[PDB]
Parts: structure tokens; sequence; C-alpha cells
């Protein structure tokens, strides 16, 4: 899952 | 250079990474963690799921519950249980903390765990810190006990940091 943290 | 979150409609810049959002693998839109009712803990855990588990927004999710929601729920319980079994299987800590004589001991932690009542990493860790610190406060100045309690304390902190790197176990209100 892509997040701003990824 | 940007777009709007499909749920709350707040704007965002494509190059702004100072926010808590997930990008839908199908429409490429970014959605706020808050717009999926996700706590900061869950956002951190979601950020750590495998790349094969894509986030999908409400508009692009065809099957409910979305696959990422199922993976997230399971990952949290698995991670928690991981720490709990490691403590239950640890001879020294089990010795001193599983059975005593709201969770009063690790056995109480398990009943809570099994009943599916643990959602918060902070609450889970707090329950265990309480049990460890309680043992420490009642070491009775007995040195072999102290060495023992200090060891299970470091073991717990290491288990927590490995399973939950983003979480500050050392900041627990219950350490004295
Ligand atoms: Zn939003
Ligand atoms: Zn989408």
């Amino acid at each position: 899952a892509r997040t701003k943290q990824t | 250079s940007g777009n709007f979150c499909p749920l709350c409609d707040k704007c965002y810049d494509d190059d702004d990474y100072e926010s808590k959002m997930m990008q839908c693998g199908k429409c490429d839109r970014w959605v706020h963690s808050k717009c999926e009712n996700l706590s900061d803990e869950m956002y951190e855990i979601l950020s750590n799921l495998p790349e094969s588990v894509a986030y999908t927004c409400v508009n692009c999710t065809e099957r409910h519950p979305a696959e990422w929601r199922l993976a997230l729920e399971k990952e949290l319980q698995i991670s928690l249980k991981q720490v709990l079994t490691a403590l239950l299987n640890s001879r020294t800590t089990s010795h001193l903390l599983r059975y005593r004589q709201q969770p009063l001991d690790l056995e109480g932690v398990k009943r809570k765990m099994d009943q599916g009542n643990y959602t918060s990493v902070l609450e889970f860790s707090d329950d265990i810190v309480k049990i460890i610190q309680a043992a420490i406060n009642s070491d009775g100045g007995q040195p072999e006990i102290k060495k023992a309690n200090s060891m299970v304390k470091s073991f717990f902190i290491r288990q927590m940091e490995r399973v939950f790197p983003w979480f500050s176990v050392k900041k627990s209100r219950f350490w004295e």
C-alpha cells in the first residue's frame, strides 16, 4: 500500500 | 501539480510529502488517512504492508471490505500476538509475569487478546509495561530478582521496537 511515508 | 482528496475534497500538491495520505493504485488519487477513519497507528501499519497489497479508494474498491482493510486488520492482530507469544514462551518472563499470586498478568493479557479486545498498540504495550514495572517496584531489593526484571524489560523493549519501529515503548506512562 502506497502512502506519503512509503 | 495536484488534485483533491476524493472524500473531503481538500486540495494537495503532488510533491508534498508532509501529509498522511494513501494513493489509490487504480485512479492514482491520494486520500487522507482521516478520510478512511484510520488512526495514526493504523496509518503506520498500513505503510508497512507488502507492496502487493494495494490501497484502493472508496470509488475504486469493487469488493467490500477492501483487500487492504482485511490485510491491515490481520496485520495488527498478528503483530500484537507476535509480541505476546514471545513473552508467553519466554521462560524467565513467563515465570515472573504470566501468572500473578485491568490485566494483572500476561495470562490476563492473553484472555484480552483472545477475546479480540486489543486494537491499540499503546494500550497493549501499556498493559505489559504496567505488569513489568509492578514486578520491578516489588523486587524487594532482592538482586537476582532485579537482574531478572531488568532483563525481561530489555527483552520486551526490543520485541516492541522490532515489531513496531514507529512506536515509542520507552515513553510509556507506566515506566517509573
Ligand atoms: Zn480527504
Ligand atoms: Zn481510486
